């Protein structure tokens, strides 16, 4: 099946805070994905590919931050655009979308 | 610093349609900025506070079950103005009409948060 | 004791709001103070009852005499015009490679559309400065490699030997006791080793 | 359609006596996702619009003096002014924001004895 | 083509240079009693390619981790000249290659 | 909510820990040096805090990682390939403090530049707890012994009960430990790789290669 | 109109990335920096800053490398933030144009 | 029959990189992975894998970032190998086309 | 193995010019390699050691203060030879002439290491 | 310039007690960027070019017998063999290399009574 789908949601800025990036997923001509988890339960999935997608040109910047917050389990607020739906993870209790931003959360800055 | 505006009439006749506009001053109702919505709350003199309608940043309008198909809510996004119009006014619809800005949630984007900052009120008197 | 920018390192037109142009930076009080050529030029270009902006103070030219008054970093950038220096000089010297050993990287620098810089020290005191840009200079194709070394030699605190080329001298740092040149390489130096 | 209910519509108060204003609900207001139960408390001085005092059951709003505290869970909540002054004798509303027909309470009018 | 496979080595010296117009970065590998092994890479038509930078970053990663390394080197016919390293391998962390 | 049990790793046999327990290496009460690894280095091991963890899964993953270390050593022929490890369940009396809480208190009181971000990330990732100056054997309640046989590849796990344990109602300290400002020049948070584990807990478990975390936190 | 403000003795406490609204060709690398010794209520202790990254030129600009390193080591640094303000997490943030590490009390009063 | 090979509870132990002789602008990133706790007699206690990389476009492929991330963290994987084979250390190695991190006990027994 | 042999004409008549060349064996004087330098040093048959000139990798040529007027040191990197010519040849000469290798300094390149490897020397003779 | 003033004309020694060759320099051979004294000691075997022994007033170069060892700071330097062998009796020279009118020493021959 196609792990890429155009459901057709409008351009909007969504987010999920206090999450930690684990359970990555890579394919060859596909996305850099990561399951974001809060308090032991998965919240949302995000992906980033420099071959296909609208947000392609930022992959080179996102890959170097996600890796960081994967090497150390820092708490982050991730941002997501729901233009596109991703079915990369199998038997997922959550839906995967496109990664369009990561903020290393600061409670004083009202992020987490 | 977020501050709304009222800018409306005070003598709307029955069966007509009123207009109340908020011109906010420090939050963006833009699709590319998340969480922020605008809500409407009235207060009949003496009675409690009921919630009329809420416009979301990604243009998902959420209406009050009872007076749903009598209310319209729109925004001008770039022009920082949100207008509320309700048809078929009735002199039991006397109220102080505030609009408040709903803070973006601190744990999600599709979540609930309180109306931390409110505007002020018109004094729609739906007389005759 | 401060590496003073030359006369030809000065902007023909000043900068507004204190925002010096890209590849340029605001001149400090001390650099202008100890350079007669810069003072003569600024006297020759300044007329009337006008005060101009510097990095750490104000320049009162015209009928004021041309005095330089100290200030607080960024304090008087509100003025209409700011004096800025282009942060590179083309010395004209050929492709010669000089080295300074046992040094460690400190005091990183960065700018928009300009070069990343670092101060290499030994026994604490500054030994040299060096820079690299992906945009301008003979050593632009140098940047995508060098920076990696730099980052490591900055985060792991390792003493290396730095190669600089003097074809380009940089004035990025403010009130620098140290000369700054185009970085050319980094070497993890074993004492008396061939690769150094 | 969560009907929300506020205890005494009229609460006698002495200047310093710990006010206990409790508020019930038809259903729960506790969200599994954030592990907070979505309740807020609003002040209302004569004329002035509502000002938030407490949200997230107990999480006080920035700029709210440290007297107003919240407690409770599931379907029963309490706002407690540990110290009362001349201005906190006003109309207080408990609002839910779990699901989005948004509901308030009748209101509690703190008078003096 | 005499090429050597050196295993269970760690790198102590790592140098970034400028060989004429082109670049070179030379590394030195050290075993408990074996001789030091010096090798490096150059840009021979790889001006637009990213092989040099990828291999430089990999050598950096190996150096920072203080891991054992399996390096293959082609040696210069003339003594005194460090050879050219073709393939680099990071051995298991806190471990030794097979 | 301070915890009622912490979990420690070691290689010291149960017939040795049941009698002697765990003792601190040194007499330095600085939290920052302990979390970075300066007080748990080769030649400067002077930490006064005995390292435990409030999450058993972290000790379990450490044990399995060491098990693969032993197997990989077998593949190179440089080891024996068997493994013996002990996880001691230590009741958290009022001598155990939280790593993350103490580190955050230190940073709050002494400035943000006084400590790295990766020290706190490691502290939170480890669920590490610091016991002061020793762990009495009367504080140890149970040991789990895990044995891996290289020839068969079958792991045996057994649970032994300490005969000197005294049951008491004790809780770990809600307050954190206040340490003086670190004077030693900290370069970066020393960790041991495979997986990221602090210098203290890896070295107090037992040459070992310590890598500065920042130096490999960001990709090259 | 906001102009160049030079902020001294500041440590990066948060790092972020987001797309630029006007064009997909650029993107904002933003962050939150806090003074040393300032009160929690002071606005200098929660400054948001941003600068552009051009996506047509692959690599990591001189600002990105230094920002990452200084965030990792938590070192004080003087920043030229301004003059433009760009949106970030719902608030304006001053554009970053130059930033140099601190050396002592002589350059970072 | 050459089909995508699913390998469970695998931890990568060695990572290496070499030039692809077929194409001057290709490259091979290969490695050795092992089953957590498996005995030396088990064929899954040491498996080689490879995957190509294009040398023209700058940047690291999505696969390479994870080959680096789950290396230094040694945390279990489920790799979809094959169906083709490349070369590494002389021996044929299964081509790597997909890697997922193990969620837990349910998917990685 | 560093070596430099001084090749030139032994006999010189007064008021003439003496050309001597060092041909290196184990180092280059190219501006790519820093630190390196070649000097010229003579010793009369029974007196102290003397220094004449220093040629660097950056074509920087230093001379004796009291001989700078009559000394010209040049370097052919392509031919790998350091050539010293001396005009107005007086009898105070007739020393032995050795080249040398000014070793790269340990830390910086604006410093000086001693001449480790010398040349054997060559006999000049000024006489009528 | 820097002028050496090598003190003894020539000191007569036996093949017992170790030798002592003293050296001076006019102002200073000290560097502040390397923190290293600038002195070189030279062994002039007659008929062959001079040989280098000591850097930085202390450092014996390579392959030189551990017999020779020098020390000094500021204005006075000294070379001292550890046990006078046969080849030792030669001429000995200083050389400051801090400025570049490189000035050698007048030399001292070593005799045997």
């Amino acid at each position: 099946i196609t792990t890429i789908y155009k459901t057709g949601q409008p351009a909007a800025d969504h987010y999920y805070s206090k999450v930690t990036a684990t359970r990555l997923l890579a394919s060859t001509n596909s996305r850099l994905c990561a399951v974001f988890v809060r308090d032991g339960q998965s919240v949302i999935g995000a992906c980033a590919s420099p071959y296909e997608g609208r947000y392609r040109d930022m992959y080179d910047a996102l890959r170097r931050l996600l890796y960081m917050i994967y090497m150390s389990g820092l708490a982050v607020r991730v941002h997501v655009s729901k233009e596109e739906q991703y079915y990369d993870y199998e038997d997922a209790t959550f839906q995967t979308y496109a990664l369009t931003g990561i903020s290393l959360c600061n409670p004083a800055a009202s992020i987490c | 610093q977020i501050t709304l505006k009222e800018s409306g009439p005070t003598l709307v006749k029955p069966t007509q349609t009123l207009t109340l506009t908020c011109t906010f001053s420090g939050f963006s109702l833009s699709p590319d900025i998340g969480g922020v919505g605008v809500g409407w709350i009235r207060q009949p003199p003496g009675k409690a506070l009921e919630w009329l309608a809420l416009i979301y940043w990604d243009d998902d309008k959420r209406y009050s079950p009872s007076l749903q198909s009598r209310l319209t809510i729109t925004k001008d996004t770039s022009k920082n103005r949100v207008v509320l119009t309700m048809i078929n006014m009735d002199p039991v619809d006397t109220a102080t009409y505030y609009c408040a800005h709903r803070r973006p949630p601190a744990y999600d984007s599709s979540d609930g948060d309180a109306f931390d900052i409110w505007g002020q009120g018109t004094m729609v008197t739906v007389s005759s | 004791g401060i590496v003073i920018p030359p006369q030809e390192q000065i902007t023909q037109h000043g900068s507004p709001y204190g925002r010096c142009a890209n590849k340029t930076r605001a001149l400090t009080v001390a650099e202008l103070r100890g350079s007669g050529d810069l003072q003569e030029y600024l006297r020759h270009v300044t007329r009337g009852w006008s005060i101009f902006a510097l990095y750490d103070g104000t320049y009162l030219g015209g009928e004021y005499g041309g005095v330089i008054k100290d200030g607080t970093p960024g304090g008087a950038f509100d003025l209409k015009t700011t004096f800025c220096i282009m942060t590179t000089r083309n010395t004209g010297q050929p492709a010669t490679d000089h080295y300074y050993s046992n040094v460690t990287a400190t005091r990183l620098l960065s700018s928009t559309n300009s070069r990343l810089c670092a101060v290499f020290v030994r026994s604490g005191q500054p030994v040299i400065g060096a820079c690299t840009s992906p945009y301008d200079g003979k050593y632009w194709s140098m940047y995508s490699r060098l920076r990696k070394m730099l980052y490591l030699i900055y985060v792991a605190g390792i003493s290396v030997r730095v190669h600089v080329s003097k074809e380009e001298q940089y004035y990025d740092y403010e009130d620098a006791t140290f000369e700054t040149y185009a970085l050319t390489g980094i070497s993890i130096c074993n004492p008396g080793s061939s690769l150094c | 359609d969560i009907v929300m209910t506020q205890s005494p519509d009229s609460l006698a108060v002495s200047l310093g006596e710990r006010a206990t204003i409790n508020c019930k609900s038809s259903q729960s207001v506790f969200s599994s996702s954030n592990k907070k139960n979505n309740l807020a408390w609003y002040q209302q001085k004569p004329g002035q619009p509502p000002k938030l005092l407490i949200y997230w059951a107990s999480t006080r709003e920035s700029g709210v003096p440290v007297r107003f505290s919240g407690s409770g869970s599931g379907t029963d909540f309490t706002l407690t002014i540990s110290s009362l002054q001349a201005e906190d004798v006003t109309v207080y509303y408990c609002q839910q924001y779990y699901t989005t027909p948004y509901t308030f309470g009748q209101g509690t009018k703190l008078e003096i004895k | 083509l005499p090429t050597h496979l050196y295993k269970n080595f760690t790198v102590q010296e790592l140098a970034l240079k400028l060989k004429g117009k082109n670049q070179e970065f030379c590394l030195t590998a050290f075993m408990s009693g074996r001789s030091l092994v010096r090798a490096c890479l150059s840009d021979a038509g790889h001006e637009h390619d990213t092989w040099f930078d990828t291999m430089l970053g990999f050598a950096i990663s190996a150096y920072a981790l203080k891991s054992r390394i399996a390096l293959t080197v082609e040696d210069s016919p003339y003594p005194g000249t460090p050879g050219d390293l073709l393939e680099l391998q990071i051995c298991p962390l806190n471990g030794y290659c097979e | 909510d301070p915890p009622a049990t912490v979990y420690r790793y070691d290689s010291r046999p149960p017939e040795d820990v049941f009698q002697n327990g765990f003792t601190a290496w040194g007499n330095n009460d600085n939290v920052l040096e302990h979390l970075t690894g300066r007080s748990c280095q080769v030649g400067s091991s002077n930490s006064a805090f005995v390292s435990t963890s409030s999450s058993r899964r972290y000790t379990e993953v450490y044990l399995e990682h060491r098990m693969q270390e032993a197997v990989e050593a077998e593949r190179a022929g440089r080891g024996t390939g068997h493994f013996i490890g002990y996880i001691y369940e230590v009741r958290a009396d009022n001598n155990f403090y939280g790593a993350a809480s103490s580190y955050f208190e230190y940073v709050d009181t002494y400035g943000d530049n006084a400590g790295r971000i990766l020290a706190g990330a490691l502290a939170t990732y480890q669920s590490e707890y610091l016991a002061h100056r020793r762990i009495p054997p009367e504080n140890i309640r149970r040991v789990t012994r895990v044995y891996h046989n290289g020839i068969t590849g079958e792991t045996t796990t057994t649970e032994y009960s300490n005969a000197r344990y005294v049951s008491q109602q004790t809780r770990a300290n809600p307050n954190p430990y206040t340490s003086r400002r670190s004077v030693a020049s900290i370069v970066g948070t020393l960790v041991r790789m495979a997986p990221v584990v602090g210098a203290c807990m890896a070295r107090q478990a037992e040459a070992m290669v310590l890598v500065y975390y920042e130096s490999i936190a960001y990709s090259f | 109109v906001p102009y160049v403000l030079v902020k001294t003795n500041m440590v990066v406490t948060s790092v972020a990335m987001k797309p630029y609204e006007v064009t997909p060709t650029r993107m904002l690398v933003c962050g939150i920096a806090a003074k040393l010794g300032a009160a929690a209520s002071s606005p200098d202790a929660h400054v948001p800053f941003c600068f552009g990254k051009d996506l047509k030129r692959p690599g990591s600009s001189p600002m990105e490398v230094m920002l990452r390193a200084v965030f990792m080591q938590q070192r004080p640094l003087r920043m030229f933030l301004g003059p433009k303000q760009l949106t970030f997490e719902g608030k304006p943030a001053l554009e970053l144009i130059r930033m140099v590490e601190c050396s002592g009390k002589q350059d970072c009063p």
